């Protein structure tokens, strides 16, 4: 099948400003390339066909050129609404096939997470397992890393990450880190700690309790 | 207007057998070529299959991936497409648009989805746990809604009144089939001492609803 490499996997837009993202194929597929738009919990919806044409409804500031493998999508100053996943398509030869899409995010300045931790109840104890929970409060980039030490032993394939939508009032994100231990696992060490390394941070931020103390 | 409406997602095991059903309308149903799209995390978008017009012989195409197993058939007199599909695999999994294809070109009409969900794991409720504000300005606190089968499941604070700083975290499948998510919320500290902190977990599915009180633990 024709491969169609989409970048950037995230592009970060401030409001008004003109951006633009890239779709290019594995081969040559002349002008047969067609943009689609996708809001959060949405269909999606086509803006751009045979690479330049704009279908009648979608605004001016939707643009798209290119031919052969190269492909742009261009939005002349981004409005609110453009906060969407993008994906393109072609249908040169059979086949069609999409990318895996630009998701459009909004872009301000950094803010630091607020961490905290959390050691597994009491009542999740007696039930043979031990979930500990590491927060990151609204914080901005997304990117950040969260690594759990335990009794100072690096922990590796035992936590899962999950991640907010962008918040609709500040445009930060907020992450969980869990890590899992079985309740005999769980019982063998002290110290649990989180520490996290973020771009609003002067230094990375550890939180860590002793296990059974308050 | 054209309008395409989806029906018949659901829950199945591995091996098992669905039906999809799409309407149409808002156009010549019978001149134009009908095609599945489908959308997952993991693969993006995929087209599925596609039925062409009766003009030529209402031709049948399937995505590699699902040839032998999936067929895709139209009934013109009641301007609907159908996806029926056996043998059933988790990597099946995902949600399943109805879309027009304008003549071997653009998908230019989309319906809203329907979701297809393949897994052997049983339905079950999820388990609350409290994640109880430090002992040590603003404090964090929560309910862990751990092991329950399948989505969704809803999670509200103090009956709907509280709103304000709440992070619901999406659900996370675990390796034993089950999902399990966060709900968090930041308050005052001050206010630890005069405010009560419930959260209200309901799962549909095993018609389950639990209210855990969450508090400083001693």
């Amino acid at each position: 099948d024709i491969l169609l490499t989409q970048s950037p996997a995230i592009l970060s837009v401030s409001p008004g400003e003109r951006v633009s993202f890239s779709c290019r194929a594995s081969q040559f597929v002349g002008s047969s390339i067609h943009w689609y738009q996708q809001r959060t919990n949405g269909s999606p919806r086509l803006l751009i066909k045979y690479a330049s044409e704009s279908m009648s409804g979608i605004p001016s500031r939707f643009s798209g050129s290119g031919s052969g493998t190269d492909f742009t999508l261009s939005i002349n100053t981004v409005e609110s609404e453009d906060i969407a996943d993008y994906y393109c398509q072609q249908s040169h030869s059979w086949p069609f096939t999409f990318g895996s899409g630009t998701n459009l995010e909004v872009k301000r300045t950094v803010a630091a997470p607020s961490v905290f931790i959390f050691p597994p109840s009491d009542e999740q104890l007696k039930s043979g397992t031990a979930s500990v929970v590491c927060l990151l409060n609204n914080f901005y980039p997304r990117e950040a890393k969260v690594q759990w030490k335990v009794d100072n032993a690096l922990q590796s394939g035992n936590s899962q990450e999950s991640v907010t939508e962008q918040d609709s009032k500040d445009s930060t994100y907020s992450l969980s880190s869990t890590l899992t231990l079985s309740k005999a696992d769980y019982e063998k060490h002290k110290v649990y700690a989180c520490e996290v390394t973020h771009q609003g941070l002067s230094s990375p931020v550890t939180k860590s309790f002793n296990r059974g103390e308050c | 207007e054209v309008k395409l409406e989806e029906s018949g997602g659901g829950l199945v095991q591995p091996g098992g057998s669905m039906k999809l059903s799409c309407v149409a309308s808002g156009f010549i149903f019978s001149n134009h070529w009908m095609n599945w799209v489908r959308q997952s995390p993991e693969k993006g978008l995929e087209w599925v299959a596609e039925i062409r017009s009766k003009s030529i012989n209402s031709a049948t195409h399937y995505a590699e991936s699902v040839k032998g197993r999936f067929t895709i058939s139209r009934d013109d007199s009641k301007s609907a497409v159908y996806l029926q599909m056996t043998d059933l695999r988790t990597e099946d999994t995902g949600v399943y648009y109805c879309s027009r294809n304008y003549y071997g070109s653009t998908y230019d009409y989309w319906g809203q989805g329907t979701t297809l969900t393949v897994s052997s794991a049983s339905t079950k409720g999820p388990s609350v746990f409290p994640l109880a504000p430090s002992s040590k300005g603003t404090a964090a606190l929560g309910c862990l809604v751990k092991d329950y089968f399948p989505e969704p499941v809803t999670v509200s604070w103090n009956s709907g009144a509280l709103t304000s700083g709440v992070h619901t975290f999406p659900a996370v499948l675990q390796s034993s089939g089950l999902y399990s998510l966060s709900s968090v919320v930041t308050v005052p500290s001050s206010s630890l001492g005069t405010q009560t902190y419930i959260c209200n977990v309901n799962h549909k599915p095993s018609n389950t609803k639990v209210d855990k009180k969450v508090e400083p633990k001693s």
